[PDB]
């Protein structure tokens, strides 16, 4: 299953592990 | 400038 992620956003780092959509 | 750049990790919507 998904981790649907976008009003309460539960992650760690910052950092941009793959290149989806949200790399900064 | 108002612009909201801030560090974003791969979360998916």
């Amino acid at each position: 299953v998904r981790r649907l992620m976008f009003s309460y956003i539960s992650d760690e780092q910052w950092t941009p592990f793959l290149y989806d959509f949200y790399h900064y | 400038q108002l612009y909201e750049n801030k560090p974003r990790r791969p979360y998916i919507l």
